[PDB]
């Protein structure tokens, strides 16, 4: 959190090596199997941990809407369904996931779910999930595992084209239905 | 004599002034405010669009149409055919109204006065006058 | 299914990836495609453009025309958050289209369809639904006082 | 969080915030209401000890067109005048890590001071040595062993590059 | 899909977003290269002259940049078929004589099509890119 | 080394060069600029025009020559963007020198001329142009490209 | 940056929530985690002395 | 050893510690010293300033002259990041010096030397090398077209 | 009658407008833009330096020379000898050109119009007119 | 070195940088004083009237400030020899009668020449300062 | 104490006073201002001029009088900068009162006059001048300096 | 602090040797090739400090840092440090002649 308040001197799409360290690296080189930092931080275990998107993970949280949709506060689940990690391009993990929402719309409860696909990028610790062929007004989700672990994430429901934030969402792992 | 580098420069600076929507409207309105301030003899021509009230929707829509057409011509500066066609189209839209051909010089005057306020770069006055004239020449008979 | 503020903001944002340049090439290409589609589906309308030389689609006259359209649409979209000005410009465009006899509302529905067919081919993450919902609004104003 | 100190002042630290002069730290008289300006840890003269060397990789922004390499600054001498103790005057050497092929290394001789309250090592060109580089190290990590350094122009204090220094 | 006038326009715009800002450009290039050599490591022998053994060498950087420049000309002229044909002929001449299996071109394609969405991160179309790459590569092969 | 095309010199050059390529039809601008430079070079030194016969310079609006203007402009862009990394820049410029050596008839005087033309054009198109830095750097760049020429 | 509107209270936890300042410690649970109803220990007791230094 | 951007930025920065005031006293003193040095080393040049009273160095004419020089140099240095304008002003100054017969390039090398001798006496952390490398640039332009 | 406090004030405000290099150029250029806008009869005098195009290098260099000389005179305001010498030097540079002596009043007009835009303080119009006149008087015959 | 017209200008500029911004001015003064009294503690007896026993007393602050003001007049007039001579005569009169060994003036000098570079921290010239101080001190002594 | 020359009053006074001394020739300005004030005082109350005979007031451009104007201006500067510390200010002002007591012929009316002159001049030179605060504070300062005068 | 026995006629002062660069070839790992700098502590009055640029190696088994003159730098001094105190932080150093290995002086080195 402190490191977030501090910011960095690196450009966008760059990865700062140490915590205090001044070296920057392209985020296309992060966890690709090659030591690019003078201190090898871009290949460190904490950095390259793949458990935020370990399939089977079910992140749950409360979605608070303030744009796009007129929903009251409600549960949302990001359910990791699969991951692909090319051995020729380890910089990113291609994630497939199901996004479920418990809506108490009309007196009774109803599940609103959709299938989605995207990626987890190690450098900025970010999971991007856009709706698989879902023109049907399902908004994308962007989660930042910025809480120091692989268990909690600060998310947003966003429009894919503009990255406009329509909802605030904070998921934690909990996990087991 | 609006050559390659001239029209390239004008294209760039025009992108600076008109390409950002947040100050495109201010740009148009200020152009008109200046034009009408320094040449009120001109205002009679714009009774159709409330030229006496530039803060009105009629005139706003007008100024928008203007800047749009100017965008088209500046953008066609390198396509001689389509340029000539567009400039004759502008001609058709102006010939019906008894417009003193030296009013175009005044228009250019206001344009050059207002432009640097929306340019992060230094106004290339030569390029702008040359290209503006190769446009106005075509608009006039 | 109205044209929401979100829809308008969306369209305004995505808009700079569809043509939009200091050069007219993309406008000509894309608008040109829109009309190829229109004429393909409503060939009767192709006659209405003899004045701008549709028969010679490489002519400066037709290019300049396409650019005029593209820029007209640009003007409309840029006015999405200035409803009064949008209304005046909409009226202006409407009268411009009333002067042309043979232009019908059906042709407008047609061009809406062709736009919706062309735009998603030139840019990804183009919100088609938003486009449709907003175009309906624009066209229904331009094309009223025209003949079904 | 910062502090409400003026130029030429430094915080005393502690429970009740107080600002005092650069020139009052570690001079044997307690000027802080809590005496912190004479604390044994505050007045640690270790960051200016002979043989102290601080190194780290430099991101340059001017002056040098080389890519990120190490810089090392080594204290080679010091003197703390007994009548003026709030400064430790130091002689240092700035050197750059260069490739196995270069074999014509660049070395800059510096002189300056360490200021206790500022927690600052400030270095400039040695007497008659071509005003090329100066160094500003700030020991703000809470110990005598890490510092935020800038390689600057001695005149303008213009930042040429930055390195995160670590004591080796 | 196939390389339409339209989908060519799309590819062109996306390539603008990915390549035109010379910041991480050498890194973009090198990422493409690490991926390629990861798929078909035997191809490194073709690049001895330009230090294919070490993709961080200045000589190989210069190389990968030359490449991306050529590819840039190719993409930039997708809407100018005469110029496109010209650049493709040029590249073809630069590549003839070198024994390059289709294998390696597929490696290049796969590399590009994985680095691209990592670069853009957002709105991109792998089908359009597949089509247009196929066109350019066919042009370079013959 | 420093002073002649220094770090800040390179930063200035890159920053100012970046201004030209703002929009999506940067290719159009590169072709226009390259065509201008080259045809101007062919006018100033007429013996040069024959050297571009294989790229169809006689039809400068034509495909092949357009693609070629893209070639030079992209080489120039590349070399400017490579000024951060002197070794890589040197390698790329060396490759260019090799390429211009394989074209007999190309002489150093041509590079002197194109240097003049280049700076003259850049003074116009660029709104912000630090002639000292630009000339400092391009002396070295064009120098290295023309370094392997027979004449 | 504040996580809540100018006059609201951050319930905190791994699932954040904002609740009106007027609803904190009124004996009715408004946070989903009941945070507004567990702060409720007044630091001041009759007889307490606090000494402040300038 | 050219005049780098760093050198120019350096000179521009250090420049406000060498004279630079709402008062001319420092300019007169320092420029005056520069010329004392120049005349000491190239006494033949002293004759060129009879028009301003080199002969009475406390005179208003000579003071005003020194100030004119100082401000001329100021103008030059301030234009270091405006190469076109610098070029025009450089040309102007050059012609101003061509009107004066007896002014040679050798005298300019001389004044460069005397500047380099005087400046480090009035301000510490004055980059002498940078000054030399940049002065060479300025003078070689001013003093070309003058007798070698 | 440009007394001690007058010249002190003018010195200070001048330091505000001209002492900062980041807005010295804007200052000069805007001074000229104003002067030529409100008195275009004057532009003829500056054909030697492209007065018709203030965005040109010629005119930029000119305006720079101007502001420099103005700096010299304002700075010599307290040294009567060197002042008189400098002002007669300026005179020599202006007497050859047929300059309407009331153009100086207009120059001062533009100066006072542009100045407050570059002053963090309130323009002391009295001090400025008094000192400007004690300068112009000397420049004129 | 010696007190040139030029080196006087240098000293003058540096003194501007050190003294002219009344923030830490009383602290600058007092630092000078702590150093002086540290070197020659027997000199404190000369300052009984002005509380030399406690350099943090308001009376001694007032004093040290009076001092730095005088010294400021002296430095400020290094380029105006008539005025300089005047101020130096004035200070001399203020100091005559007081038995002040050269010893103490050397203490003052050493104090000033250690606090000054601590204040400026950057570009300063101890030789110029040595020369000009020597001039001023000689002026105050006779 | 508060209200009359309060904390904020002192802050205003210091902040506004700081504006005058921007450049390196602050000495020139101090001498000019002091000379102005003093000669104006000698004009307003002619019996005063004799009191400055030992500082050569008859040659106000002269060395001795210039150095003296620096003396007063620096005393004024010092007293303004000392307004943060009331006790130290009081001590310094007391020393000044002592010094003006040792000059027989100096009267309180002179200080009243110089107060008027001072405020009138400051209204001109300072662009931002809060008369209420300035007068509030200088009433006390000049008051304390003139407090040990016989007449 | 160095006790000298030749070469330098100065009294005991500090010596500092600083590693400025290194390279450990992956095909020949029993040596670490280093670039270093030997510098001497000198008085406040000297202001003309002497600095010697060195290159050499660290040998693991020997526990030895061996340094000699950098390429083309006047064979004045070499350094031999033996890390035999049981840690990486203290060493017995000699400042020697690069040719003869003749001992000019000794200092007990400590890592700072
Ligand atoms: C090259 C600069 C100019 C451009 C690009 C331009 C372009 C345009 C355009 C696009 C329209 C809209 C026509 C329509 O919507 O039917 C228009 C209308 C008009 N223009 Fe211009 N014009 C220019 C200069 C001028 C000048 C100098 C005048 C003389 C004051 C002028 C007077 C008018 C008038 C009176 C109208 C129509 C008013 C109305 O619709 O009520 N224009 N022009
Ligand atoms: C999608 C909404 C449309 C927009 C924004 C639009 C825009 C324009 C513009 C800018 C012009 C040029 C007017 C001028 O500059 O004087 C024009 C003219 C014209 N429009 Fe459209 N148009 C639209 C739809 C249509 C439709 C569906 C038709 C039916 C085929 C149509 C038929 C025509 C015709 C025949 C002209 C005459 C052009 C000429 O003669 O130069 N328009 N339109
Ligand atoms: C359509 C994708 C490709 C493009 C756009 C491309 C373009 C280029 C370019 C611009 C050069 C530099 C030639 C010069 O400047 O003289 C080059 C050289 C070369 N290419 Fe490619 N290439 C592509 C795919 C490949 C493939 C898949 C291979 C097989 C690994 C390959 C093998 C080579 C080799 C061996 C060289 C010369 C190496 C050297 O410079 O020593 N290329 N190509
Ligand atoms: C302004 C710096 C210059 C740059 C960056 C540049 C760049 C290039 C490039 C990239 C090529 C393409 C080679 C290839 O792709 O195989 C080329 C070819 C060529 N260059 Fe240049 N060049 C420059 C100056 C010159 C000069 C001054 C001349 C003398 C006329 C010249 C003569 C040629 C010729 C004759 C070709 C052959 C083109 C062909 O046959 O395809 N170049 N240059
Ligand atoms: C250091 C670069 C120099 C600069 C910036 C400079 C600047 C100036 C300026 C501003 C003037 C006044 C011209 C006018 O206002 O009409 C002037 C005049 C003059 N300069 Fe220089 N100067 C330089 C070097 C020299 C050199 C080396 C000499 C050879 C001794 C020289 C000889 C003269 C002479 C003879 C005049 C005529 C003054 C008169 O009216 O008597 N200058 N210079
Ligand atoms: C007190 C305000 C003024 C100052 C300080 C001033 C100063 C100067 C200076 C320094 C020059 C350059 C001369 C040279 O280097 O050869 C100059 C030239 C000139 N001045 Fe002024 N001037 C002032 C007012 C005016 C007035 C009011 C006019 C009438 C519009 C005027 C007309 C000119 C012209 C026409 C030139 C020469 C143009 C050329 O060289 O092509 N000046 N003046
Ligand atoms: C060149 C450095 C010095 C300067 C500029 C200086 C200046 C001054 C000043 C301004 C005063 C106040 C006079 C008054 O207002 O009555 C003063 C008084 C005095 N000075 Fe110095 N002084 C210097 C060095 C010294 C030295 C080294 C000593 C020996 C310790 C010394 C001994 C004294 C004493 C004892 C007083 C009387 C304080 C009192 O009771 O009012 N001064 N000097
Ligand atoms: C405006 C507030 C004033 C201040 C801050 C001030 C300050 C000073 C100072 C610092 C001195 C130098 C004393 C020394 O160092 O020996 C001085 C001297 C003197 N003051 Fe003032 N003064 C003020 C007002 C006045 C006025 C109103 C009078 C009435 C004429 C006056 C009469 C004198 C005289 C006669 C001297 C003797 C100077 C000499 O002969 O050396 N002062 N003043
Ligand atoms: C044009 N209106
Ligand atoms: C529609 N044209
Ligand atoms: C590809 N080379
Ligand atoms: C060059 N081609
Ligand atoms: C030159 N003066
Ligand atoms: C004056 N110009
Ligand atoms: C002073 N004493
Ligand atoms: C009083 N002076
Ligand atoms: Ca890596
Ligand atoms: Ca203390
Ligand atoms: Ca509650
Ligand atoms: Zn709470």
């Amino acid at each position: 959190r402190v490191s977030h308040v501090e910011g960095t001197h690196c450009a966008k799409k760059e990865f700062q090596c140490g915590g205090y360290d001044q070296e920057c690296i392209s985020d296309l080189f992060v966890c690709d199997g090659h030591k690019d930092c003078h201190n090898g931080h871009d290949e460190a275990e904490d950095v390259c941990d793949t458990s935020p998107v370990k399939p089977g993970n079910i992140f749950s949280g409360t979605s608070h809407w303030h744009d796009c949709l007129l929903r009251s506060d409600h549960v949302t689940r990001v359910v990791i369904k699969g991951t692909i990690r090319r051995n020729y391009f380890k910089s990113r993990i291609w994630v497939r996931a199901q996004i479920e929402s418990d809506l108490i719309h009309d007196g009774k409860k109803e599940l609103s779910d959709f299938d989605s696909k995207g990626y987890y990028n190690f450098a900025n610790r970010r999971l991007v999930l856009i709706p698989i062929a879902q023109d049907d007004k399902h908004l994308s989700v962007i989660c930042d595992f910025d809480r120091g672990d692989s268990r909690r994430a600060s998310c947003h429901r966003v429009l894919e084209g503009t990255l406009h934030q329509c909802a605030n969402l904070s998921v934690h792992l909990q996990g087991h239905h | 004599d609006c050559s390659i580098l001239e029209l390239l420069k004008v294209k760039n600076q025009w992108r600076e002034a008109f390409g950002e929507g947040h100050h495109r409207v201010q740009f148009g309105l200020e152009l008109w405010k200046r034009f009408f301030d320094t040449h009120p003899e001109v205002k009679g021509l714009f009774k159709g669009v409330n030229g006496d009230n530039i803060y009105s929707p009629e005139f706003a829509a007008h100024a928008e149409r203007v800047l749009s057409g100017l965008d088209m011509t500046i953008g066609l500066l390198d396509d001689t055919n389509a340029f000539k066609a567009q400039v004759t189209h502008l001609h058709s839209q102006h010939v019906e109204r008894s417009i003193n051909p030296e009013f175009y010089e005044h228009f250019l005057g206001a344009l050059l006065h207002v432009l640097p306020k929306y340019l992060g770069t230094k106004l290339d006055q030569d390029a702008w006058t040359k290209c503006f004239h190769t446009i106005a020449d075509g608009i006039k008979g | 299914d109205c044209c929401s503020a979100e829809d308008r903001r969306e369209i305004q944002h995505i808009w700079d990836t569809v043509w939009s340049s200091s050069f007219t090439d993309r406008k000509v290409a894309i608008a040109g495609a829109v009309f190829k589609d229109l004429f393909h589906h409503y060939p009767s309308a192709k006659g209405l453009f003899e004045r701008v030389k549709v028969a010679e689609p490489d002519s400066g006259e037709y290019h300049s025309h396409l650019v005029r359209v593209a820029n007209g649409l640009d003007l409309l979209i840029n006015l999405f958050q200035d409803t009064q000005v949008l209304d005046k410009q909409l009226a202006h465009l409407a009268e411009q289209h009333i002067l042309r006899k043979g232009v019908t509302q059906q042709f407008f529905k047609g061009i809406g369809e062709s736009f919706a067919r062309v735009f998603p081919q030139v840019s990804s993450c183009f919100n088609l639904e938003a486009w449709n919902r907003c175009f309906h609004t624009l066209a229904d104003r331009i094309s009223r006082d025209l003949p079904h | 969080e910062g502090d409400d100190c003026k130029e030429h002042e430094a915080p005393c630290g502690g429970d009740v915030p107080q600002c005092i002069s650069d020139l009052f730290f570690c001079d044997g008289h307690k000027d802080c209401k809590n005496g912190r300006d004479e604390d044994k840890e505050v007045c640690s003269e270790v960051p200016a000890d002979i043989g102290s060397s601080f190194a780290g990789v430099v991101s340059w922004q001017a002056c040098e067109e080389a890519t990120p390499h190490h810089a090392v600054v080594t204290i080679t001498a010091n003197e703390r005048k007994e009548f003026f103790k709030p400064r430790i005057w130091v002689r240092a050497i700035l050197a750059f890590e260069e490739e196995e092929h270069e074999h014509h290394i660049k070395t800059f001789q510096l002189r300056g001071y360490y200021s206790f309250g500022d927690r600052t090592l400030a270095l400039g060109p040695e007497r008659g040595t071509k005003p090329v580089y100066g160094v500003r190290c700030h020991f703000d990590r809470g110990d005598d062993d890490h510092a935020d350094c800038q390689i600057v122009n001695p005149a303008s204090l213009f930042v040429c590059g930055n390195f995160a220094a670590e004591r080796h | 899909s196939e390389c339409d006038v339209l989908t060519r326009l799309k590819v062109k715009a996306q390539w603008r977003r990915a390549y035109s800002h010379g910041h991480n450009r050498e890194d973009f290039a090198q990422a493409i290269w690490r991926a390629l050599f990861a798929q078909v490591p035997d191809s490194r022998t073709l690049f001895k002259r330009v230090h294919g053994h070490d993709t961080t060498s200045p000589e190989f950087q210069a190389h990968a940049l030359r490449v991306l420049a050529g590819f840039d000309i190719a993409i930039s002229t997708l809407d100018q078929p005469d110029a496109l044909k010209a650049e493709l002929d040029h590249l073809e001449k630069q590549h003839e004589g070198r024994h390059i299996p289709d294998n390696y071109f597929d490696a290049f394609k796969t590399a590009l099509l994985h680095v691209l969405p990592a670069q853009l991160g957002r709105c991109w179309d792998k089908d359009a890119w597949s089509a247009c790459f196929d066109h350019i590569a066919h042009g370079i092969k013959g | 080394h420093q002073f002649c095309c220094s770090a800040e010199d390179r930063n200035i050059v890159q920053k100012q060069w970046s201004v030209l390529w703002g929009d999506t039809e940067s290719s159009k601008v590169k072709i226009a600029f390259g065509r201008l430079i080259l045809t101007k070079l062919a006018k100033e030194i007429p013996e040069v025009k024959e050297l571009f016969n294989k790229v169809d310079i006689d039809n400068p609006e034509g495909g092949p020559f357009s693609a070629h203007c893209l070639r030079i402009l992209n080489a120039l862009d590349m070399s400017i963007n490579l000024m951060d990394d002197p070794e890589a820049l040197d390698s790329a410029l060396d490759h260019l020198a090799d390429q211009h050596h394989d074209r007999p008839g190309v002489k150093k005087a041509h590079f002197k001329k194109i240097a003049e033309i280049l700076h003259t054009g850049l003074q116009q198109v660029l709104d912000d142009y630090n002639a000292l830095s630009w000339k400092s750097c391009f002396k070295g760049i064009l120098g290295k490209i023309a370094s392997k020429l027979q004449g | 940056d504040p996580s809540c509107p100018d006059h609201e209270h951050q319930c905190g936890g791994d699932d954040p929530q904002c609740v009106s300042d007027l609803l904190v410690c009124d004996g009715i649970k408004d946070c989903r985690n009941g945070d507004d109803e567990s702060h409720c220990h007044n630091p001041f007791h009759a007889g307490d002395d606090f000494v402040g230094d300038v």
